[PDB]
C-alpha cells in the first residue's frame, strides 16, 4: 500500500483480518494514509496503544493531511488503533540503498 | 557531511511538527 484515501484504511483492516490474516506493507514516504500508518508503527506500543500525546498528534496529522471532520479524524484513529493493534503483519518500507 | 545531514532532517523534522501543533494550539 502507498499513498492512500481514507479507503485503504478499511482496506487494511479488510486485509489484517483476511483468511488466513496476511501481511500490508505499506511503503512510506509518498504521503497521506501511507505515513499515518508508518508514523503509528514506528511508536505506536501494543499496536492499538496508541498513547494521548500521540492521540492529539496522530488526530492533528489526520484533520490536517485528509483535511476531514474532527469526528471521522477521531473514527479514523480508532480504525487505525484497530488496524495498528496487528502491526507484526504490518511491514514499513523506510527508504534511506 | 552526510551523517550531519540525518542530524538537520530529523532535527527540522521536528521543527515541523512543534510548528505544526502550534498552528493548531493557535
Amino acid at each position: 500500500i502507498v499513498e492512500g484515501g481514507p479507503n485503504v484504511i478499511s482496506i487494511v483492516l479488510e486485509y489484517l483480518r483476511d483468511t488466513p490474516p496476511v501481511p500490508v506493507v505499506v511503503c512510506d514516504g509518498s504521503g497521506r494514509a501511507s505515513d499515518i500508518l508508518a508514523f503509528g508503527h514506528k511508536y505506536s506500543e501494543e499496536g492499538g496503544l496508541i498513547n494521548e500525546s500521540l492521540r492529539d498528534q496522530l488526530l492533528v496529522t489526520i484533520q490536517k493531511t485528509f483535511t476531514y471532520t474532527r469526528t471521522q479524524a477521531q473514527h479514523l484513529f480508532i480504525i487505525l488503533m484497530e488496524c495498528m493493534k496487528k502491526k507484526e503483519l504490518i511491514t514499513v518500507f523506510r527508504m534511506g540503498h | 557531511m552526510s551523517m550531519r545531514l540525518e542530524e538537520v532532517n530529523e532535527r527540522e523534522h521536528s521543527m515541523k511538527a512543534s510548528l505544526q501543533t502550534v498552528d493548531i494550539r493557535l
